[PDB]
């Protein structure tokens, strides 16, 4: 029915506790497999955190918070979602300092708020800059997910693609420099190749069938025209179907018919267009039209679809058609083309420009090996997006995780109340990282963590963190782990923040 | 430390559910290995018996309760896919392989050690069976060889000469020049009212 | 029907599987043995309802007479009451520091063992922080008795360990004990417990007792006689009683004069016993059972000084001072195993009468407290504080070396030892940083007896030692959860109470630790 | 009896109405204050709605009992009277029922607590409105800086909280209006607060007017106008169309370029109408012709287009300019001389970071202003708008309402000791359930301690004694009004830190929580059907 | 619930195990169908009660007809 009390806050830190047990070892390169039992006898030994967390059912609701905040990381970020829920499982796994202690949760959560503006400026300090503008160096930082892949036989064409693509998005002039891949780097798919004839259109791809053979195959100029309202006969305010009965009145209406949508379609042509790209659906008498002109027909183009057109081309978005000025003309283009690559039509309207979009042409033998290499590259042009959003590195491997630990336990000495002992064990939860890393490898999980809060406290903190490969200890200065800082930014914020959330929980009430 | 209407285990013991359902699986596949293996029956429950020896017909038409075990069963098609033999003997190995390493895991050693030692043996066995591969030219005397020594884990021992000349000249009909092969070009009809021993070959086609 | 217990061929004993961790079982029999006297710590300490064995009810709060009440049957706690046994050889006191510490050491060695670190390695830094406490203990040193044999300072110092048995009358008993223990110090390296004795009187309450000289018993004189100065004493356990004769003796008696002629015969017999005893040269009688109407004339007949022990600890306490042993037969004229004694006289103090057994020819070097109560229960307790009081300064007459009290000496030993386990590397720092937090429990004790969070102790001790201001302890008050000078007020425990209770407290844990099970035997 | 349902009678019938509204209390009790803890709301479907605003919880609270539904209805009587102390509403009703549920274990009819705690209220209304303080300490006075100051320190704005709080209250007294018979109120519409990068937190500026975040185009236009006239125009002087959804159907091209040379050519009359008008400040929301501003250049009229409309809106009722729509009265066109022009001072477009903002000086009647939140970079102008904002209706709060009182449980502790004293002067069976109702309301006190991380045993007890030495004698060594703050853990005078509510929550929430326990006391029988 | 059944993998069928001598179970059922049929052999051979699947009586000593009335499974 209901929870109250200590029950609460006791009960939503076995729940997330257990969520995160889960996927403990699905952590770094040699991260261990899971057995998922469906309902009719199958199973699948899946071993990604997010594809685990998403099959499996929960009654708690605490897990289903912790579940759809790892949603809302894949969408902004494809990398670091199991390092979320691990280390949000390990803030909220010390129930000593919370109940056996007696302490109210905002002495606690004015801890963890007080760690987190720590742990994000020593960061900063361990982080490393990037020359962005030699692809190399984004090589080896790209090669973090294309390792251990099939892709790993054509692995600098995969940073050739994210890399580039991600710089035509992003419009640095605006300030911001903001960088949409879903809208402005749409992915369609072509059947045929290999993947090494995998590249990128510098232009937008409509993925259209050919209705009719009289259309446009190769052009050197083509001229886009633009529009949102339908090419058909001009209907009512309302959505009556028109319903007659007399043979008279047939003619009558049907002349209607035929007059308006010949009409609006005279205008069209007028400027002597190559296709005609309308944003609703085109009837049958409209096409007649198109066919005897001579030009393509496409149809069903969304908004930011278009938009990307008018930028790509020159055209001009009209309300109708029978506004359309001279204006409308995508003078300059590089071609139109509706080849049949693959046995399936592809739009073809690249040019020479760069307008603010692009699009991906993903070629290979099958669509197995095609699903495999589209996944593959939507996280390398994450990686892009977080490193050219903020061309700083820290070290990975759980150096960057004992190299804040040692800062808030340095930092814990002055920190007069009872407030150091939450503090403190923070610092001790993003050990939680290379324990994991460690115990994957085989390696002695205490002897090694020991030695290796050793190295921070002598050596530099930006180094010396661990091998998930071999187990030993190793310098990220040799070995190119390095992650970048806004997400590992966005990772310590969403565990303190989620941890921080589920503190606050203390009556799981029910009610409309 | 789960969720109500479900179930989770955590130690180390789910893993010794996966080793037992191999080690199961193995004890039922080995008494059908080679040419004096025993065969297993396929009884569809409609009332149609089908006796063979072929692991992939054993594992693919014949459903299995264990959850686990069906795993390996999935593999033993794709073994057949590409190469089509070796799908008994590599349950065996799979067997084997799980239950020598538990010896090591009982002793407080992880499995990604040993998955590890897998990765070097196989370099390791895979460059030594280079050295004793035999590149010898095909004449009819060497296939004939290889049919007799695919057929006889099939048939018992009376066949063998009878399909024997027949599946060799069906392969060398249908090949010259180094031209690539196929084996759809041969066609496998089915006919009643004559003894077993009955097969021959067709030059051209039936039809129906 | 199998798989039934796994490790269980010995005897069918309880063998906890490697899931049921064996070592974290034992771990919880000594756990429990420290929240039953984690309460009694402390000047706050609460008192505990004990039951005796004869179905007596006590209320107390010692911890020796908590643990020798209950029977410990569990063996791994058996060894940590061990070590409060041997605390109590070389010191008379810190016995709670035995069960408070080591089971916090084992407490915070779960803590360890479930990480995964070995149980021998854990050994090897409590090991090692033992051995790095000594080192530190002497600096913790902030006073040192004077050795003035002054009540004043022999009173200043003895206040700390008479609080935490009987609080609030701390001022009266270091005065009364104060001046027991300035007249033996002139004996120099011969002082003992035992010569300063207890003498527990139904009374007004604590406030009426006084110190007195010599063996005091506190069953007045019976005979007519107020003083007597002879040195045969004259011990009988066999009370004054019609005789019997240990041969035949058969006495028949049938007509009424008969049995008056025998009535007289035994009054002319006991007649001539009392004289044996005049005889020998000996004026003075003891008894344990009852005395007789007539043979008390004969008493004060001759003289003799009759004295009644119903006591058995007070018979056999004057046999070892005196050397008068007790034979089993009625009045024997033993001349040989007679006592000696200087001077035995009455004396009344706070309106009773008590026997008294002063040495005035010799030196003199026992004495006695004479404690007055309105409850045999109240004065029991209060002669556990004498003990302990007592004990605190047999302790001083060795190395004379003070240390702070009320938990200063718990942070700052645990302050100087967490920054020897942060620097050492290795795996051993892990059990030396917890040694550290087990010094901790004992603030955490006194703050949790006295109604204060213990984490606001821990906090506000820890920074005032950051600055520096050594000798700071918790402020025991239940409105003031702040903390003072320990100094300034003049708490001080002894040097060699913590230092037994460090050595004995990590060797009963780490004896816990090296078992791991628990396996039944038979001759 | 037989009957077609089932009855219920006894005693235990208001313990089971008493446990109930118990249970409703803890349900809000935690959540109480402002550093409440947040609660979920598992609906039906599965949703989970996280809040800890005890009136958002208590509008989604379902509980299927009677007693439960009556501190519902309870609820929506406080929250459309007042619109706060809905929480303190459903905890003194609680507590008020468990006090009174003991009393009738001992023999003390439910009539006679019912009096008790209708004299108690009566009474308790006589000791605050005899210990209140008026609306004043606005200029020359503080108790204002303190209470905005305290409002935002939670947020990075807190470390120059004088500096920001001299902004606030400047600003929230230059708001003011009465309008009706003295009224004065202030406009929960308040002072926009735009920001800009300019190098620090200490360069925010408090200007006297309005800000817009507009630019004249054109630099041909001046950037310093003193002319009163403001026109405001929402029909656009652009390419104009019948609808969106109504395409003007063209058929002859011959026919299309007399249209485009008309519309062309009707706009020299509309802009010739509107220069006629002499407005200088003209501001348009759907947009301005190119070369209608190119007349504004020769004419010298600071124009300005695609205005927002929100913006705008403010600015009619700055300057009292009515918003014209269309200018054709059905059957011509006009600009309605003397009717979309305002009335102003001076308009300045002054040089700002990033975004030159224009400001309006001196309009007819606005009681309005702007703030330029002038900081490093947007995390930090983003954060103090939400700080600015939440302090910005403390202060309006308590110059808004006539009369204030102490918070923090220092109402709740000073009737604690009246009441439990003039309990004595009354008896005849009224004396216990009296000394009870002033039992009850240390419960918010104890209640707002335990939220803050505090022993409320000794806070309450702190603040009884600093109220019941105000009782013994007035002498000024005994502290008065001592109030509770819940993050130094310690006792306040709120007349200093400006912790203020207003007079009719503490007197309504202790009326209504008073006749909720009445209700729920007369119950003792249940019949089902 | 461990232990597992023995042999029992492929559809709840029962595998008996090597003590249980799963080829036994077979030869069992085969020498049961003989017993039915070897007192019908002969001049002397013993009729047989059938009875057939229209609850039809009919008494005959011929092995094929046993055959298709027992309908062996
Ligand atoms: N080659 C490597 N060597 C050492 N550590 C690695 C290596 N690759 C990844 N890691 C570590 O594994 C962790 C998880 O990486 P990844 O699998 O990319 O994210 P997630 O586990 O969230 O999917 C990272 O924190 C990183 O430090
Ligand atoms: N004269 C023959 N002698 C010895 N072993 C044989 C002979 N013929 C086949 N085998 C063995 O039988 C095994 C199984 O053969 P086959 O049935 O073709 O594969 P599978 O059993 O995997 O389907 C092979 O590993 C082979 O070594
Ligand atoms: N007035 C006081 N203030 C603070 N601590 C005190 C006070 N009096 C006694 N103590 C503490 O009580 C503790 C226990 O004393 P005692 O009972 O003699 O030993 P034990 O508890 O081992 O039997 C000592 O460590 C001492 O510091
Ligand atoms: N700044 C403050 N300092 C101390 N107490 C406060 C402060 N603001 C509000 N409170 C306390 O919080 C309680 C609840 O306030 P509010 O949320 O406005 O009403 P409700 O909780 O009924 O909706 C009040 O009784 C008041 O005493």
């Amino acid at each position: 029915k209901r929870e109250s009390g200590r029950k609460v806050q006791s009960g939503n830190i076995n729940a997330a506790k257990t969520i995160a047990d889960i996927i403990r070892t699905c952590l770094g390169p040699k991260s261990m497999m899971k057995m998922l039992l469906d309902p009719m006898g199958g199973i699948v030994m899946t071993n990604d955190g997010n594809a685990i967390l998403r099959e499996i059912q929960v009654q708690h609701p605490a897990a289903k918070s912790m579940i759809e905040i790892s949603r809302t990381q894949d969408e902004e970020v494809g990398d670091g979602t199991t390092s979320v829920i691990i280390l949000a499982g390990e803030m909220l796994s010390v129930a000593e300092h919370f109940l056996e202690q007696q302490m109210h949760p905002t002495v606690v959560i004015s801890a963890y708020r007080k760690a987190l503006d720590d742990m994000i400026s020593t960061l900063k300090k361990i982080s490393i800059p990037v020359d962005i503008s030699d692809s190399d160096m984004m090589l080896n930082i790209i090669n973090s997910s294309i390792t251990t892949k099939a892709i790993s036989r054509w692995s600098s064409l995969a940073c050739n693609i994210a890399l580039d693509a991600v710089k035509m998005v992003q419009f640095e002039e605006n300030g911001r420099k903001e960088i949409d891949i879903k809208k402005y780097a749409r992915v369609e798919k072509i059947p045929g190749g290999i993947i090494e004839d995998s590249c990128v259109l510098r232009g937008v791809m409509i993925n259209k069938d050919v209705t009719h053979p009289r259309m446009r195959r190769y052009i050197k100029n083509p001229r886009i025209v633009l529009l949102d309202s339908s090419l058909e006969y001009k209907k009512g305010e309302s959505q009556t179907d028109i319903e007659i009965t007399r043979e008279e009145d047939f003619t009558r209406i049907l002349q209607m018919e035929e007059e308006y949508i010949q009409q609006l379609c005279e205008d069209i042509i007028q400027l002597k267009p190559d296709v005609v790209i309308t944003e609703k659906g085109i009837s049958d008498l409209a096409q007649h039209y198109l066919m005897r002109a001579n030009i393509t027909a496409i149809r069903r183009v969304r908004k930011t679809d278009n938009n990307r057109i008018a930028r790509a081309c020159g055209a001009r978005i009209v309300s109708r058609p029978e506004e359309l000025r001279e204006d409308d003309v995508g003078t300059g283009a590089g071609l139109l083309e509706i080849k049949k690559i693959g046995d399936e039509y592809f739009t073809f309207i690249t040019d020479c420009k760069d307008p603010k979009a692009c699009t991906i042409l993903l070629r290979g033998a099958s669509k197995e090996i095609l699903s495999e290499v589209e996944r593959n590259l939507q996280d390398a042009m994450q990686v892009c997006r977080n490193v050219l959003l903020d061309p700083q590195l820290v070290p990975g491997g759980g150096a960057s995780e004992m190299a804040v630990a040692h800062a808030l336990t340095e930092k814990s000495k002055a920190m007069t109340g009872v407030e150091q002992w939450p503090y403190r064990a923070v610092a001790q939860a993003l050990e939680v990282i290379p324990r994991t890393l460690i115990q994957n490898c085989g390696a002695s999980t205490i002897r090694l963590l020991t030695s290796l809060r050793a190295k921070h406290t002598q050596e530099n903190c930006e180094t010396w963190g661990v091998n998930g490969e071999t187990g030993t200890l190793v310098d990220m200065k040799e070995l190119g782990i390095w992650e970048p800082l806004a997400v590992k930014l966005q990772t310590y914020k969403t565990a303190v923040e989620t941890a921080v959330l589920l503190l606050r929980i203390d009556d799981i009430v029910s009610g409309h | 430390t789960l969720n109500p209407k479900a179930e989770v285990a955590r130690a180390q013991a789910a893993l010794a559910v996966n080793i037992s359902a191999a080690r199961g699986l193995q004890d039922v596949l080995r008494t059908n290995l080679g040419p004096k293996g025993t065969m297993k029956m396929l009884v569809s429950g409609a009332g149609d018996i089908k006796l063979t020896k072929d692991g992939n017909v054993l594992l693919h038409e014949m459903q299995i309760q264990h959850p686990t075990a069906s795993l390996i069963a999935k593999v033993a098609t794709a073994q057949d896919d590409i190469t089509g033999d070796g799908t008994t003997s590599n349950v065996l190995i799979i067997g084997e392989l799980l239950k020598q390493a538990d010896l090591y895991i009982s002793e407080g050693l992880h499995p990604r050690i040993i998955t590890e030692g897998f990765e070097a043996a196989k370099e390791k066995a895979l460059q030594f069976l280079e050295e004793v591969k035999v590149s010898r030219e095909m004449d009819r005397e060497t296939l004939i060889d290889v049919a007799r020594t695919s057929l006889r884990t099939k048939v018992h021992a009376e066949l063998a000469d009878v399909l024997t000349e027949a599946v060799v000249d069906s392969i060398l009909a249908i090949k010259k020049q180094d031209e690539p092969i196929d084996l759809f070009m041969i066609e496998i009809m089915e006919m009643k009212h004559k003894s077993e021993t009955d097969t021959s070959l067709i030059r051209g086609l039936v039809l129906d | 029907k199998a798989p039934g217990f796994a490790q269980m061929l010995k005897e069918g004993a309880k063998h906890f599987s490697g899931l049921e961790e064996a070592v974290y079982r034992n771990i919880q029999a000594c756990k429990e043995l420290a929240q039953t006297t984690r309460t009694a710590y402390g000047p706050n300490g609460m008192n505990k309802m004990v039951i005796n064995h004869l179905e007596k009810l006590f209320v107390t709060n010692d911890a020796a007479t908590i643990l020798r009440e209950l029977e410990v049957q569990h063996p791994a706690a058996k060894m940590i009451v061990m070590a409060s046994h041997m605390q109590e050889q070389e010191v008379g006191d810190g016995t709670n520091f035995v069960l408070v510490f080591a089971g916090a050491l084992l407490e915070l060695a779960e803590e360890l063992l479930r990480i995964g670190l070995s149980v021998s390695e854990v050994i090897e830094g409590y090991e090692i922080a033992c051995r790095k406490a000594h080192e530190i203990l002497p600096n913790l040193v902030c006073c040192s008795a004077k050795n003035l044999r002054d009540i004043d300072e022999v009173s200043s110092l003895l206040r700390t360990s008479i609080m935490s048995k009987q609080y609030g009358n701390e001022v009266f008993l270091a005065k009364l004990i104060a001046q027991a223990c300035v007249s033996i110090f002139p004996d120099s390296g011969h002082f003992n417990v035992d010569n300063i004795r207890v003498c527990k009187i139904l009374g007004s309450g604590i406030s009426s007792s006084s110190v007195l000289h010599g063996m005091v018993f506190k069953k007045e004189t019976e005979g007519d006689v107020t003083s007597v100065k002879d040195a045969k004493i004259a011990v009988y356990s066999c009370p004054f009683d019609g005789m019997i004769t240990e041969t035949k003796g058969t006495v028949l008696i049938k007509t009424a004069e008969e049995l008056m002629n025998f009535s007289k015969g035994e009054e002319n017999l006991m007649d001539a016993q009392v004289k044996a005893i005049a005889d020998t040269g000996a004026n003075v009688v003891v008894t344990g059972g009852k005395v007789a109407d007539m043979a008390l004339h004969y008493a004060n007949k001759y003289n003799i000084m009759l004295v009644r022990l119903n006591s058995k600890w007070d018979l056999r306490r004057l046999c070892k001072t005196v050397g008068a042993t007790a034979l089993p037969r009625l009045t024997p004229p033993v001349l040989e195993e007679m006592g000696h004694c200087d001077s035995v006289y009455l004396s009344e103090v706070g309106d009773t009468q008590v026997v008294v057994f002063k040495h005035e020819k010799e030196d003199g070097a026992i004495s006695t407290i004479v404690l007055r109560g309105s409850t045999d229960n109240l004065m029991d307790d209060i002669e556990r504080a004498v003990d302990d009081g007592v004990n605190t300064f047999k302790v001083l007459t060795r190395d004379k070396r003070l240390v702070p009290g009320g938990g200063a000496t718990e942070i700052e030993l645990a302050k100087q030892i967490t920054s020897y386990g942060e620097t050492c590397p290795g795996l051993e720092q892990y059990a030396i940083k917890k040694f550290a937090e087990a010094f901790e429990a004992i603030p955490r004790a006194l703050a949790e007896n006295s109604g204060v969070k213990a984490n606001e102790v821990i906090s506000k001790l820890y920074a005032v030692h950051q600055e520096g201001n050594k000798n700071v302890g918790l402020d025991i008050e239940a409105e003031v959860p702040a903390v003072k000078d320990m100094l300034e007020a003049g708490i001080l425990d002894t040097y060699l109470g913590k230092y037994w209770a460090i050595k004995l407290a990590t060797n009963a844990a780490v004896t816990v630790l090296r078992v791991d099970q628990i396996i039944m035997a038979k001759p | 009896l037989s009957v077609f349902g089932d009855r219920s009678t006894g005693e235990t019938i208001r313990s089971q109405n008493v446990m109930a509204a118990a249970s409703i209390a803890n349900i809000v009790k935690s959540s109480l204050g402002p550093v409440g803890l947040d609660k979920m709301l598992v609906d039906d479907i599965g949703d989970v709605t996280i809040t800890n605003d005890g009136a958002t919880i208590l509008k989604l609270l379902e509980v299927e009992h009677p007693a439960a539904k009556v501190l519902c209805e309870l609820a929506d009587l406080q929250d459309k009277e007042v619109g706060d102390g809905t929480t303190s509403v459903v905890i003194i009703a609680a507590e008020l029922l468990k006090n009174a549920d003991e009393l009738v274990k001992q023999k003390i009819h439910p009539t006679s607590v019912i009096s008790g705690y209708r004299l108690a209220c009566k009474e308790a209304v006589r000791y605050i409105n005899e210990n209140l303080i008026v609306n004043t300490d606005e200029l020359g006075r503080d108790c204002l800086i303190n209470a905005a100051k305290t409002s935002m320190s939670s947020k990075i704005i807190g470390i120059n909280g004088d500096f920001f709080a001299n902004m606030v209250v400047d600003a929230v007294l230059a708001i003011k209006y009465t309008d009706i018979r003295g009224q004065p109120r202030y406009p929960v519409n308040s002072v926009n607060i735009l920001k800009a990068h300019g190098r620090s937190q200490m360069e925010s500026m408090l200007i006297s007017g309005y800000a817009l975040n507009c630019v004249v185009g054109s630099q041909g236009m001046p950037k310093r106008i003193v002319n009163a006239k403001i026109a405001c125009l929402d029909f656009s002087l652009q390419k104009t169309k019948m609808k969106l959804g109504v395409q003007v159907v063209i058929t002859d091209p011959e026919k299309l370029d007399q249209i485009r040379q008309r519309e062309s050519d009707i706009t020299k009359e509309r802009i010739q109408k509107i220069l006629a008008t002499g407005a200088n400040v003209i501001l348009t929301t759907g947009g301005i012709d190119d070369m209608c501003l190119k007349y504004f250049v020769e004419a010298g009229a600071m124009a300005v287009r695609r205005v927002l409309k929100r913006d705008l809106k403010r600015i009619a009722k700055a300057s009292g300019a009515t918003i014209l729509s269309t200018l054709a009265n059905l059957e011509g066109e006009e600009t309605f001389e003397a009717a979309m022009l305002g009335q102003a001072e001076e308009v300045v477009q002054e040089r700002i970071c990033d975004d030159e903002l224009i400001l309006i000086k001196n309009t007819k009647a606005r009681t309005s202003a702007s703030i330029i939140l002038r900081g490093a970079n947007d995390f930090m102008c983003d954060e103090m708008e939400r700080s600015l904002h939440d302090a910005l209706c403390v202060v309006k709060r308590v110059l808004e309402s006539k009369s204030v009182v102490p918070g923090g449980g220092a109402v709740e502790a000073a009737l604690s000791i009246y009441l439990e004293n003039y309990a004595t002067s009354m008896g005849s069976r009224e004396q216990l359930a009296i000394a009870e109702f002033a039992r009850s309301l240390l419960v918010i006190p104890n209640t707002l301690a335990v939220n803050a991380a505090q022993d409320s045993t000794d806070l309450v007890a702190k603040l009884r004694a600093f109220h019941n030495e105000a009782q013994v004698n007035p002498e000024r060594k005994n502290l008065k009004w001592i109030g509770l703050d819940l993050s130094n853990g310690k006792p306040r005078d709120n007349k200093q830190a400006g912790v203020f509510e207003p007079t009719i929550v503490k007197v309504k929430s202790l009326k209504f929580a008073t006749e909720a326990a009445i209700t729920i006391l007369r119950i003792d029988d249940l019949i089902k059907l």
